[PDB]
């Protein structure tokens, strides 16, 4: 699809079966969901934000599928404001800025 | 390190 | 322009005469640039993101280059750690998602 900006723009994600809403964010540079379990062991990670450094769980090789698109990848779990889809899997489902 | 904006 | 996301998307815009580096961000409601002086009377207000809240100063119809394409706007002054061209003017300049 084409999206505009005139709203943020949130999309239905669906990960271990669930569905939730996401914004798709070409600011971050990877995938930070709210607290929620997923399969397999974590490693730590440290990412920057607006407001500082936060500490992440960081799963890799998880499959969600973004607006019916398949992706497969690092997913960070950790307190963020919103569901944020990054260029992680951004460039998986092949998004791209246009204008 | 791994920003998110 | 197309633009890819497998790299951060920084562009050069162009603001108050001063050329700078800013990231086309889907993500932030808001454009939010590091410290400088703009014309005109402000506001403070708080803006949120991963790690919390930051305290910038609100600047209304403040005018913008972005790649060439002017957009006019509020922009919002402080600790950023990046310049950050928001969907306040990224619809200004008719920018899309598109996947
Ligand atoms: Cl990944
Ligand atoms: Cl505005
Ligand atoms: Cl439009």
């Amino acid at each position: 699809p084409q999206i505009t900006l005139w709203q943020r723009p949130l999309v239905t994600i669906k990960i271990g079966g669930q569905l939730k809403e996401a914004l798709l964010d070409t600011g971050a540079d990877d995938t930070v969901l709210e607290e929620m379990s997923l399969p397999g062991r974590w490693k730590p990670k440290m990412i920057g934000g607006i407001g500082g450094f936060i500490k992440v769980r960081q799963y890799d090789q998880i499959l969600i599928e973004i607006c019916g698109h398949k992706a497969i990848g690092t997913v960070l779990v950790g307190p963020t404001p919103v569901n944020i889809i990054g260029r992680n899997l951004l460039t998986q489902i092949g998004c791209t800025l246009n204008f | 390190y791994d920003q998110i904006l």
